[PDB]
C-alpha cells in the first residue's frame, strides 16, 4: 500500500561545506505516505470581545515517532578528523500537526 | 526475553552485549535486529531460523569471518544487511544469493580481495551496495553485470589502478558513483559508458594525469570532482556533454593552462575556483554560464577584465582576482550582487571615480600590493556601506574621505608619500587603521 | 604422521564442479588447503605446498587429502567442502563453496 | 474533481449561553476539510555543529481558510442581549502546516 505511512531507505552523499575532506556515503530513512484522516477546520464562536485563533484545526502529518541519534566520522586534510551527527528515524506515523 | 533491549514495533537491539551467537528466544514475528557490536565468528547453518518476517539485519563490527551458505536462507523478506568492520576477506557470494528482496548491502570496512564471478547473483532488488575500505585492486565488471537495478555504488579506499571499457554498461539506473582515494591513473574511452542516469561523480584522491575523456558519456551529471589528483589541462570542451553540472571540485591540482572556452554553456554551474594557472592569458569564456555567485582567478596572467563581466553575470557575488596582471578596471554598475571584491597583488594603477560607480551591496574591498597612483574625490563616494578597504602598498598622494563615513576597518600600511592627514570627523567608526608616516594616529 | 584424511559425499555422485579441502584454527577465519576441479587441475596453500597432497576417486566420491610429516603448526579443524555449478573459478576462496561438511580434528603434538 | 480534495461544506447549527438565558438562532458555518494531493515528508538532517538544532525538515499540507470575515449575530435574550461573533469561511486552500 504505496499510500500508507512508511518508512523509505534513500542513499545520499556527505562532504564538508568548506575543508578539505572526503565525501562519505550514508544511509538515511524518510517517512512518506498520505494520512488517512482527513484535515479539517472549523470556525469558532465566541461570546468574548478578546482574540481567538479563529478556527479548530486538524492536521495529521506522517512523521516519524523514534529516532536513534548516530554519527560519523570524517577524514580530512593534516589528519584531522571531524564529526557530523544525524537522526536515524526507526518508525512513522500520523500524529497532529499543532501538537 | 534476551539479556538485551526490546522495542515495542516489533524491533529487537542486541548491540554491544557480548553476545558469541544470534540470540536465542526472542519473538518469532521480528522486524529488525542488531548484533552489531559484539563478538560473534561465523554463522551457523541454521542462524536464521527463527526470523521468518526480518527485514534489516545488522551484524556491523562483528569481527565475522565466516558465513554458512544456508545460514541466511528463509530470509526471503530480508531487505537491509550491513557487514561492515568484519574481517570477510572475499564477498559471501553463496551466502547471500538467497535474498530476492534484498535493497541494501553493506560490505564496506572489510579485508575483502577478491569477488567471486557469481557474486550478486540473483540479487534482483539490489540498490545500495558499500565496498568501501577494501583492498580490491580492479573493478569486478562481471560481477556488477547482475545488478540492472543498482541505485548508489561505492568504491572508495581500494588500490583500484584502472577501469576498463564498458565497465558500468548494465547499471543503466545508477545515480551515484564514488571512486575517490584509489591509486586510478588512466580511464579507457568508454569506461562509463551507459551510466546516463548518473547524477554525482566521485574521483578525488587519484593519480590522473590526463583529464577524463569518458566524462563526455554522461548526460545527467550534476556533480563532479576531480581535486587531489595530477591533472595539470583542461583542453576544450571538456564538460561539452555534461549541461547540468552545477559543482565542480578542481582546486588542488597542478593546473597550468585551462581552456579559454573549457567552463562554456554551462548554465548551471555555480562555483568556480582556479588557482595556479600561469599559462592562462585571456579571461575564460564563459559564456552562457549565468548562474555564478563565486568567480575566483589567481596565479595566471590575465591582462584585462571584459566589460560584459557582472551585465552577464548578474548573479555573482564574491569575485576574487588576486595576482595576475590585470592593468585596468571596467566599470563594476551592474554588479548589484557583489559582496567581496579581491584585486591584490595586480598592476592596477588608478581608480577613476567611474570604476566603482553604481555597486550597492558591497562589502569588502581589497587593493594590496597594486601601484595605485591616483584616486579621484568621487570614486568612494557612490558606493553604500563598506566594512574593508585595503590600500596598502601604493603610490598614493591623496586618500579621499567622501562616502567612507560607514567605513569600519581601514588598511593603508606601506602607502609612502601619503604625506597629507586623514580626519575623524568623516571617519568616525573606524576602530582598525594603519596607517604610512609615523604618529598620523595622534588624531583617532 | 601418515594421515589420511578422508571425505565423503553422499548426496550426488556425478562429479561437482568443484571440491576442496580447508582447515581452521580455533576462533580465526577459514583458510584453504587445497582444490581440485572436474579436469583434475589442483591447487594448495604455500604452507601446504609440498607436505600434502588432495587426490580424488571420481567414480565414488571418496576424496581424501593426504598429510605426513605434520608441523606443529597444523593444529586445526578440517573441512571437506564442495561445489556443483560452473559459474566460478577454481581457487582457495571460502565464499565459493556451497556444501559444506561437519569437518574434524586433527592435533598434532611433537 | 476529485471528490476527497479539499471543498467547503456548509453544517447548521445553534449558539447559546447559559450565563444569561437568550433565544437561540440558527447559523450556516461554513467548514473546510478534504485530502491534500501532495504527500507528507519528513527528512533528517545533517549537521556538523557540536549541538543539533531542528533535527527534522518537514512538509504537511492541510487546507485551511485563507479569506474570512468576521460575522456578527444579534442574539437577543431574555431585556438585555450581546452580540456574537464569528468567523465565516468563504474559501479552502492547502497549506504548509509550520507556516
Amino acid at each position: 500500500d504505496p499510500r500508507r505511512c512508511m518508512r523509505h531507505h534513500y542513499v545520499d552523499s556527505i562532504s564538508h561545506p568548506l575543508y578539505k575532506c572526503s565525501s562519505k556515503m550514508v544511509l538515511l530513512a524518510r517517512c512518506e505516505g498520505h494520512c488517512s484522516q482527513a484535515s479539517r477546520s472549523e470556525p469558532l464562536v465566541s461570546f468574548s470581545t478578546v482574540l481567538k485563533q479563529p478556527f479548530r484545526s486538524s492536521c495529521h502529518c506522517c512523521r516519524p515517532q523514534t529516532s536513534k541519534l548516530k554519527a560519523l566520522r570524517l577524514r580530512c586534510s593534516g589528519g584531522m578528523r571531524l564529526t557530523a551527527t544525524y537522526r536515524y528515524i526507526l518508525s512513522c506515523h500520523c500524529e497532529e500537526c499543532n501538537s | 526475553a534476551a539479556p538485551c533491549s526490546c522495542d515495542g514495533d516489533r524491533r529487537v537491539d542486541c548491540s554491544g552485549k557480548g553476545l558469541t551467537a544470534v540470540p536465542e528466544g526472542l519473538s518469532a514475528f521480528t522486524q529488525a535486529l542488531d548484533i552489531s557490536m559484539n563478538n560473534i565468528t561465523q554463522l551457523p547453518e541454521d542462524a536464521f531460523k527463527n526470523f521468518p518476517f526480518l527485514e534489516e539485519l545488522q551484524l556491523a563490527g562483528n569481527d565475522l569471518s565466516f558465513i554458512h551458505p544456508k545460514a541466511l536462507s528463509g530470509l526471503k523478506e530480508l531487505k537491509v544487511l550491513t557487514l561492515q568492520n568484519n574481517q570477510l576477506k572475499t564477498v559471501p557470494s553463496e551466502a547471500i544469493r538467497g535474498l530476492s528482496a534484498l535493497q541494501s548491502l553493506r560490505l564496506d570496512a572489510n579485508h575483502i580481495t577478491s569477488v567471486p564471478e557469481d557474486s550478486f547473483e540473483g540479487l534482483v532488488q539490489l540498490r545500495h551496495l558499500w565496498l568501501d575500505d577494501n583492498s580490491l585492486t580492479e573493478v569486478p565488471v562481471h560481477p556488477l553485470s547482475n545488478l540492472p537495478t543498482l541505485q548508489a555504488l561505492t568504491l572508495a579506499l581500494n588500490k583500484i589502478s584502472s577501469i576498463p571499457d564498458f565497465a558500468f554498461t548494465n547499471l543503466s539506473s545508477l545515480v551515484v558513483l564514488h571512486l575517490h582515494n584509489n591509486k586510478i591513473r588512466s580511464l579507457s574511452q568508454h569506461c562509463f559508458d551507459g551510466l546516463d542516469n548518473l547524477e554525482t561523480l566521485d574521483l578525488n584522491y587519484n593519480n590522473l594525469g590526463e583529464f577524463p575523456q569518458a566524462i563526455k558519456a554522461l548526460p545527467s551529471l550534476k556533480e563532479l570532482g576531480f581535486h587531489s589528483n595530477s591533472i595539470s589541462v583542461i583542453p576544450d570542451g571538456a564538460f561539452d556533454g555534461n549541461p547540468l553540472l552545477r559543482t565542480i571540485h578542481l582546486y588542488d591540482n597542478p593546473l597550468s593552462f585551462v581552456g579559454n572556452s573549457a567552463f562554456h554553456n554551462l548554465s548551471d554551474l555555480h562555483s568556480l575556483v582556479i588557482r595556479g594557472a600561469s599559462m592562462v592569458q585571456q579571461f575564460p569564456n564563459l559564456t552562457g554560464t549565468v548562474h555564478l555567485e563565486s568567480l575566483t582567478l589567481t596565479g595566471t596572467k590575465i591582462s584585462s577584465i571584459p566589460n560584459n563581466l557582472c551585465q552577464e553575470q548578474k548573479m555573482l557575488r564574491t569575485l576574487d582576482l588576486s595576482y595576475n596582471n590585470i592593468r585596468d578596471l571596467p566599470s563594476f554598475n551592474g554588479c548589484h550582487a557583489l559582496e567581496e571584491i579581491s584585486l591584490q597583488r595586480n598592476q592596477i594603477y588608478q581608480i577613476k571615480e567611474g570604476t566603482f560607480q553604481g555597486l550597492i551591496s558591497l562589502r569588502i574591498l581589497d587593493l594590496s600590493r597594486n601601484l595605485i597612483h591616483e584616486i579621484h574625490s568621487r570614486a568612494f563616494a557612490t558606493l553604500g556601506p563598506i566594512t574593508n578597504l585595503d590600500v596598502s602598498f601604493n603610490e598614493l598622494t591623496s586618500f579621499p574621505t567622501e562616502g567612507l563615513n560607514g567605513l569600519n576597518q581601514l588598511k593603508l600600511v606601506g602607502n609612502f608619500k601619503l604625506k597629507e592627514a586623514l580626519a575623524a570627523k568623516d571617519f568616525v567608526n573606524l576602530r582598525s587603521l594603519s596607517v604610512p608616516y609615523a604618529y598620523q594616529c595622534c588624531a583617532f | 604422521g601418515s594421515l589420511r584424511l578422508s571425505c565423503a559425499a553422499s548426496g550426488y555422485t556425478y562429479s561437482p564442479y568443484c571440491m576442496g579441502w580447508f582447515r581452521q584454527a580455533p576462533g580465526k577465519a577459514r583458510e584453504g588447503v587445497a582444490t581440485v576441479d572436474l579436469d583434475g587441475s589442483t591447487i594448495y596453500a604455500d604452507s601446504v605446498k609440498g607436505r600434502f597432497t588432495i587426490s580424488q576417486d571420481n567414480a565414488k566420491n571418496t576424496l581424501y587429502l593426504q598429510m605426513n610429516s605434520l608441523k606443529p603448526e597444523d593444529t586445526a579443524m578440517y573441512y571437506c567442502a564442495s561445489r556443483t555449478r560452473a559459474g566460478v573459478t577454481c581457487g582457495l576462496n571460502w565464499a565459493i563453496f556451497s556444501y559444506w561438511g561437519q569437518g574434524t580434528q586433527v592435533t598434532v603434538s611433537s
